[PDB]
């Protein structure tokens, strides 16, 4: 069994640094990528940050050098750090994860977090 | 050591056969989604129309469980094609993009035909040497 | 770290502006002849007959010295463009790669034109989480 | 000034191996890659094999598995094992280069060596 578990988030005004993280847990052959997406009430679930297992990152056109992701191979955790928070970025964090499990060795599932909220 | 780089593959040979095997590129294989395994030189202009140039490396995730619509890497009878698959029986239709080329038909009774992968990206990259 | 990635550049911001990187890709930059320097998402289908799709990423190595029928990254008044440079004198023409779009015609002495680099290859992965 | 020293090659008789190396000395900002050509009389310069820092590598066709082409980025050398030679693979061997010189920072050029002659036989 693959498990995702969230830690961070909570409030904070403009401005501010609020850091999340998410570490996968169980019987994992291999974790290809790990990130964030957040969902904003009413509109759609939305990408935040991704990073793989080399160090390749991604980010949202809405992130404009504001949010960092990490990763840490040993805790294999995922962190990121967010600073100048804005109104419009209140919403649910929720991780997510491309996992190969031990069973399926090559075949790859998504795994989700069950959300954080993040509220300014 | 990273991506290996596959050319002509033999007729009746395991495609990442090393004899096949023209280099290993260092690109994070999860910048691709599924999991790029290995990469496929493109010849032909077959898929032009969706960018799959000649020679283009096309990132393939190797599987053999692919769904109709998607772009795979399929063999038929010794030859390796990337088309887009249209199963439907016994009757497997490998579709081009570019309108100068024509469906292939496959009959799986009287051909051989196996999926080695599915496209999960393209690298243009040229000699670098 | 490895390749940047410039998305929609703000006018009058040069390219690697912090706030127009969203992210790093771990791919060899000498894997393109010259180096990669920075990877830029292609907006428009306006070069696709040689295989450049909208959400592409372009392998850009970053000079002013292009030389012509070149896939060049220009600026023409904070328009940054994609196309092939054909310049005669003063007169710099960015030509597209598909016949529903029209040639850019530059005249060097009006606008301001910058060559921000020269194209040296193509990644295609899509979003990979 | 910058240089490309080759070391190896020769004669041997079909099936058999040779090591090729090829360094690059001088004043150097960068090696973006290295690697080797060959020229056969009538025929056209091929790549052969090439490296890059990170570890890239890339061969041609008629290189089958047969020869390997690995570096040390301390000592700024790579060298390549041939392993199964043809009487096909009797040329000449430019080892080749792209160098960013630190005279010229920003720009890389081409670099090659005097070319070692590798030929094999049959009794």
């Amino acid at each position: 069994q693959v498990q995702l578990v969230e830690s961070g988030g909570g409030s904070v005004q403009a401005g501010g640094s609020l850091r999340l993280s998410c570490a996968a847990s169980g019987s994992i052959f291999s974790i290809n990528a790990m990130g964030w997406y957040r969902q904003a009430p009413g509109k759609q679930r939305e990408l935040v940050a991704a990073i793989t297992r080399r160090g390749s990152t991604n980010y949202a056109d809405f992130v404009k050098g504001r949010f960092t992701i990490s990763r840490d191979n040993a805790k294999n955790t995922v962190y990121l750090q967010m600073n100048s928070l804005k109104p419009e970025d209140t919403a649910v964090y929720y991780c997510k994860a491309r996992i190969e499990p031990d069973s399926s060795w090559g075949t790859e599932y998504e795994y989700w977090g069950q959300g954080t909220q993040v509220t300014v | 050591e990273g991506l290996p780089l596959v050319g002509r593959v033999a007729a009746g040979e395991p495609l990442l056969a090393q004899q096949h095997i023209e280099g290993h590129y260092q690109v994070d294989p999860s910048l691709f989604k599924p999991n790029a395994d290995f990469l496929l030189r493109v010849s032909g202009m077959s898929m032009k129309d969706i960018g799959i140039m000649d020679g283009d490396l096309l990132a393939v995730h190797k599987t053999q469980d692919v769904r109709n619509g998607q772009v795979v890497v399929a063999r038929i009878d010794d030859e390796v094609t990337v088309k887009r698959l249209k199963k439907q029986g016994n009757k497997v239709e490998l579709l081009p993009e570019n309108s100068e080329f024509k469906p292939i038909v496959v009959d799986l009774r009287q051909q051989s035909f196996t999926i080695e992968g599915l496209a999960v990206g393209v690298i243009r990259n040229g000699d670098w040497l």
